């Protein structure tokens, strides 16, 4: 949470999927119906900065998408994470037409 | 990642590495021909690498393939970051086998409190 | 946040 340092490893990070409460509370007004937030609310677990637009899956499912957040991994600020159970249509339709 | 562990070799087969001279960004392969990610990782020149555990080493069960197509989602908002979601169509089909896999697209949307598994090669500091 | 980092520069 304090330098620089990236892996040459893949890391790994098992978080749960925060309620709309928790989510909401950490950032007043900025979450749309599109975004979750997974993590921990005591931080120290987080993704950060170059993890972006990786999976987060939950039940072999992908149900998350790492997009933003304050910073990484700091206390009441868990990553927010785009919604892909909204997206499937899209997704399909993007597919087949191209 | 803060805070995480190292994940078995090959134990994400769906987790790809976005380069364009080196690692910028994570993915996800839902297809063989098709890899999902933000549209903040937005860049005009893309390889996909998958089958990835130490993107400093060749190990040989990698395939590089470089994007034919990179498709954002329309209604993407970089002020809220609202759809931040990205396609990325391959210029040729990914070989699926043990180290290469896809993901399955929700069937539904996730109850609170269901546990995940997040990875990337981001920070971890 | 939880962004990019490396290559974007
Ligand atoms: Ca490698």
């Amino acid at each position: 949470s304090s330098g620089s340092s990236y892996p040459s490893l893949l890391q790994c990070l098992k978080a749960p999927v925060l309620s709309d409460s928790s989510c909401k509370s950490s950032y007043p007004g900025q979450i749309t119906g599109n975004m979750i937030c997974v993590g921990f609310l005591e931080g120290g677990k987080d993704s950060c900065q170059g993890d972006s637009g990786g999976p987060v899956v939950c039940n072999g499912q992908l149900q998350g998408i790492v997009s933003w957040g304050y910073g990484c991994a700091q206390k009441n600020k868990p990553g927010v994470y785009t919604k892909v159970c909204n997206y499937v249509n899209w997704i399909q339709q993007t597919i087949a037409a191209n | 990642i803060v805070g995480g562990y190292t994940c078995a070799a090959n134990s994400i087969p769906y987790q790809v590495s976005l380069n364009s001279g080196s690692h910028f960004c994570g993915g996800s392969l839902i297809n063989s021909q098709w890899v999902v990610s933000a549209a903040h990782c937005y860049k005009s020149r893309i390889q996909v690498r998958l089958g990835e555990h130490n993107i400093d080493v060749l190990e040989g069960n990698e395939q590089f393939i470089n994007a034919a197509k990179i498709i954002t989602h329309p209604n993407f908002n970089g002020n809220t970051l609202d759809n931040d979601i990205m396609l990325i169509k391959l210029s040729s089909p990914a070989t699926l086998n043990s180290r290469v896999a896809t993901v399955s697209l929700p069937r539904s949307c996730a109850a609170a409190g269901t546990e995940c598994l997040i990875s990337g090669w981001g920070n971890t500091k | 946040g939880k962004d990019s980092c490396q290559g974007d520069s």
